[PDB]
């Protein structure tokens, strides 16, 4: 009879997934005029 | 949000090559708890906004070692992707890791 034994190594088996999201935003309106330059009264003829 | 088109067309420029295992939850400073050495890892084309590992890739863990988190350093080192394992583990003698597959997925 001998008994004697043996030894191994640790193996592990393991399954990983990093998952991530997404969103759009937006801001939006109707246009009212506008930003503009030299904003004066005028008088227009043709 | 994205479109599935939108997604598919992204995903094709992340391609992560290697993965590296940490000790410690990587989150910020990646470069440190660098417990194993880069093993090459490859994944395949994005398909619904998913890509997975092309093969079952095998980490070298040095002995006396515990691992818990990973981390896909790409090809010009940066750390695009940390994460946990199932459980830490301590690789008390010398021994290989397991990775039966590896997915990065935009889908949620």
């Amino acid at each position: 009879t001998r008994v004697h034994s043996y030894r191994g190594v640790l193996i592990i088996t393991d399954e990983l997934t990093v998952e991530a999201g997404s969103r759009v935003s937006l801001s939006g309106y109707v246009s009212d005029g506008g930003t503009s330059d030299v904003f004066t009264i005028c008088r227009l003829l043709d | 949000t994205l479109t599935i088109d939108g997604k598919n067309k992204i995903l094709a420029t992340l391609t992560p090559t290697t993965i590296v295992l940490h000790n410690v939850d990587p989150t910020a400073d990646p470069t440190a708890n660098k417990v194993t050495q880069p093993v090459a890892i490859f994944f395949s084309e994005p398909n619904n906004g998913l890509i997975a590992s092309e093969d079952t890739v095998n980490i070298t863990v040095p002995a006396s070692a515990t691992v818990s988190h990973f981390s896909l350093w790409d090809d010009n080192s940066k750390c695009v992707a940390t994460g946990a394992l199932s459980s830490p583990q301590f690789f008390a003698e010398e021994g290989i890791y397991v990775i039966s597959s590896v997915s990065i997925d935009l889908n949620k």
